[PDB]
């Protein structure tokens, strides 16, 4: 129950010990979801880094957004993934929104306020309820077993999630910075706990 | 869980080469590709075939080889051409599903006769 | 008799079984016509795909808009065609309008709100009336005999047709998104029937 | 005595038989003149084409505007010419205005609303009065003896002429599309006669 | 419905070559062209001549050859030059009118002596 | 005592005989000065041309602005000069303002409304009073001894001079075309005498 | 106690003798600080130059901003530094703001109104109070021992400093040129003493 | 109405060459230039000298040769250099005043020894 | 305060080379790199490894070598490849902390056999 | 008013070369440089050193040589490298102060052995 408007988390150096953990009040099995976030780093030309990592008892990576060297964004909703391609890389803050549903299996990778393509994946798979939502390092277990290679150094914020599939217009409003009501993870009112070397600072990005 | 390779090194400067790989698993939902490991440096990615109708290519070698995605079987191809001296080194090949799970291949060495 | 404003058809994967079919009330032999549509895919660098396919008893391809690898748009009004060239390819939604008349045989390929050139073809040829307007795969017969290579994967919408030759200004208004009255196929009020894996979703493109 | 506002002449294919002919009421020996026109074609990368061709009893080419392969615009006011250079070529509608006077011999090639350079040519030469103003093919005689190589395929319009040398501002107004009074050839009120395959259509260019 | 070719392989590195094709049909309203099929890879398009005053060229080989469109007869030409080793392979040639109807040619092989 | 607003001098061809000469009422030894002008030509890729040439009894080149092949602008205030560099060359009208003072020796080459660098030269040198301000060809004597190589072909105008060092703001107003009072050479009220092939025409440049 | 609004310091040539020295009323050990300045030169492609140099009894370089050949900006807060990279170089006036604090050790290199990255350095180090703030040449001692290689030739101004860490918004206002109150070094009211060849002139940069 | 040429072929790879042309007419108001006609292809324009202080150059060969405009006489020059194998062919030279009147030259052949 | 190098010159045209350097100091907070000093010219910077996850490369030689940053020890590597004749000269290597303090290395010469 | 040169031609393809020039005058306020005069063509500018902290370079040869400005003496240097066949010709060197006064040098010829 705290606000983080105009604030962002900063990871100064690479380390497999510093990370934040977010908690949610979800109780029912997720079937269709959407997420949005902003981040800023420069590790692209050096190695791969983990952007978003979920967690469940049975599977290490229920939902996972990662960056693969010379490949681009990789999005996994289970034991499968899509390989979204990015030809060139620049240095600047980046927004990214994604959505998925079990009924159809479609996915949309909204990047910088623009769409890429609709693609199909894991039609029928139902997501779990209990989670350990870590941020800072990808985990291969319930909040543990981190590898320093995937560690992220830089800053991130503006994280938000919904349990429904947003229409193609509310994404534009999110991109423009308007007022809306997340139902799972709300940046306006959030609960978290942090360990290691992480700091909170005004978002340098616009 | 399994992997097999077929190819030869000792190739002359500029000529072609055909390498191949096989496994005991369907390719549906498995992006398969080739990485290069020259002396020193580090194991890097030559090029791979996306899961659905696309082929990523290593920036270093543009228009260098072809992914030749196999279907109903496991037989990846490169169709080497314009073999130059810098091509010498190990050529790893593997299929990775999801990050942290790639079941690394064994790779095959290839030399460049001057 | 249904509306599809702000909606679009989505083909998730490649398959020669999924397709939609549109019906029209035409009764007289078409002599001059015009069409307009929006589509979005990324198959250009991989193979050729069929954009629009007509059908008649005597000829498999009465009117056909196709994309040829490294060549560009190909437009056939019968046993003849024009080879419209596109030097470079990008990834983004695309509009395309075309028109033809039998009296003169001229053709105009309006792309992204811009013209290319006037060219001549099949002056005298009269089009048929009965049709099987398929969308999703090119057909070599009356609605049958599809080849998976030509299948389209992506999304498409905003389809409209007229039985006259529009002046160079109404095309601009179409491009800007204004209200007009198609006389053959009307996106505002349309009849269709779909088979296979196809979905209806809000148009992600603007 | 006919208007052609928002209309343009279209030559569908290459042919040495189709052409239009314009008549003027001039009676006195021209000594200083100016012309303006818009045209649209794509023959640049294939061969040379004739843009404007005058005619007189004694000389085949009194005034002539032509395009030379890999060279650019060529402008002849008699037995002499200037070689105006164009480095690169694009595909889009093009405006071109030119002016000349006998007293000084200066010339200005206004292209797309911009000037190039002042240059000197044939100071003293007086132009004739009787003319056969053909459009579609260059002629080596009084309206005859055409060669298919120089034929133009595409469209053209907005032709206008004056018997004086316009100041550098009225050219801007012409470029912006304002109301003015030609004294030799007036697009607003024009007399013409056409032979062969040529058509009149709304100007596709803006 | 018919097709005939004339040309030779076994060409030295960098020299020229003149190939030709003929058929039993007018070229009016028939865009005719040449495709390349090297080892492995796939049959790709070298370059063709448009129906009306244009010539499409394969991006891979820019300024490589000339289409030399024949008229009143069927005799396509390429005017090879700067023959390099990568040019080895089959050179198909065909005329396609409308999609799904191209009446594929037989093609002629050409080698590159090093 | 004549105005030349919106007028400019035109040199049609290369020749060492045509030139204009300007007179000034100066009486005192110049110690700090500033100049401004606009010009338009295309000789850059062919040879070097003289832009501005002063004259005095003792020294042929008291003040001189010249263009050196593949080098750029050269500015001499006596027996010394600065080599201002220009990497690339385009074809379009060009403005150029410069200033200097004896007390400090600083110089500023304002080009197209932008500055380059401050540099030092000939601190202490005092300029003469009697002058033969020629325009069209560089002179190696008091108004004589011209070499055709340095001749300029094209047009020039908007010449103005001051006996003080302008602040960095009035230069902006000059660039925007405002009303000001030169004290040495005033384009609004000017005295001149011309020989050879030179003409006066409305400034084609904006 | 003097104003320098719209004024700037100019170093004409390279020399290890000319320099200005600024004095501040600070009394307490600095623990977190911020600086901002504008400068304009062209030495990048020739050698390295010193932008800002502090001084203390115990350490020659307490705070130092320098430019390394083909490397870019280097910022030292003691015996350590960050190597901020710049890929390409242009010629134009440049703004640069930086900030640091001892508690966290973070640093932000605001360039041209844009941020680069947060990085860590020397967490715990406390800065001294007595200083010899030189400008013009880097010093390896308390205001002495200069090497001509590091000398700067060009101009500089708009220097300001604060003893706190500014939020990411006041930097934008600084970039836009608004009114604010420095607490250590104030350009609006400044004390200085200059030796050698240095001049004060209106800021040519905007 | 008249034309004369001087030059030699049989040049080695990369060396220079000096060709020349003359006529019985002033060059004032006559833009003179050189065209290339290789095997097959078509007679194309190498480069020419404009009437007034400019020299157009063929895009294919940039910085290849020099126009060396003669004045008071008729002696065009090219100053060949970096002669490569592709340079083999006829080199036409002519002066055209006004379109449809160019009084085509005879040209001189030049070979490239490998 | 100390420095040691290992490497060899007399390398053939195009082949690789492995050089190395060591010292008596940690690399934490010390950016280490290599400079080139050919005949004449001046000692210039080949490429270095930033303090934290980056490697600067000399513009002249892009994709020429690899920095191969050592950790827990002092062993810099270059992984030379495509050795051309211009590579001949001294190759200095050093670690500089703060400007005006770099403790210049001794460097090693390397020749290029033609 | 005086000028002296030192250098040699007859250099092999790709190797380096060191030329030098001297005079009887200070270089302060005198920009000194080198021009190239190949067969035919015209005397053009290779590269020169500006008066104050800059070096202009001929566009034709980028990164070709170094100006090596002498101070307190008159000894200009080029540090030739990657000598190719096109480099053959005269290399003039001179110092010009103000236009119309350059006191042209004598220059030195250099050949390129193939």
């Amino acid at each position: 129950q705290t606000d983080m408007s105009r604030k962002a988390f900063v990871f100064p150096k690479e380390s497999d010990t510093s990370y934040v953990s977010l908690k949610a009040p979800l109780t029912k099995p997720l079937k269709a979801f959407t997420v949005c976030l902003h981040f800023y780093t420069e590790l692209s030309s050096t190695r791969g880094y983990s952007i978003f990592s979920y967690a469940t008892k049975r599977q290490d990576n229920e939902i996972l957004i990662f960056w693969s060297k010379d490949i681009g964004y990789s999005f996994t909703v289970g034991g499968s993934e899509i390989l979204f391609e990015v030809p060139e890389v620049t240095v600047a803050p980046v927004h990214i929104c994604t959505s998925w549903e079990s009924a159809s299996g479609i996915v949309e990778f909204w990047v910088d306020g623009k769409p890429r393509v609709r693609k199909s994946l894991k039609k029928g798979y139902t997501v779990g309820a209990e989670a350990s939502i870590i941020l800072g390092q990808e985990q291969d277990s319930f909040g543990g077993n981190f590898e320093g290679s995937q560690s992220l150094v830089g800053d991130i914020g503006n994280v938000n999630m919904w349990d429904f599939v947003l229409s193609p217009d509310e994404i534009n409003t999110i991109y423009l910075g308007g007022p809306f009501s997340p139902n799972v993870l709300n940046w306006r009112a959030l609960k978290y706990e942090v360990q290691g070397e992480v700091f909170t600072k005004p978002q340098l990005w616009p | 869980v399994q992997l097999v390779e077929s190819g030869g090194g000792l190739v002359q400067a500029g000529e072609s080469l055909r390498l191949s790989c096989t496994a005991s698993i369907n390719i549906a939902g498995l992006a398969m590709g080739w990485y290069r490991q020259a002396p020193g440096k580090q194991r890097e990615l030559a090029a791979l075939s996306t899961n659905s109708g696309t082929t990523i290519y290593g920036n270093s070698v543009k228009g260098r080889f072809t992914i030749s995605r196999d279907n109903a079987k496991k037989t990846v191809y490169l169709q080497v051409d314009s073999l130059k001296p810098e091509d010498t080194g190990i050529y790893y090949c593997n299929v990775r599903f999801n990050p942290d799970r790639i079941y690394w291949g064994q790779g095959t060495q290839v030399t460049v006769s001057s």
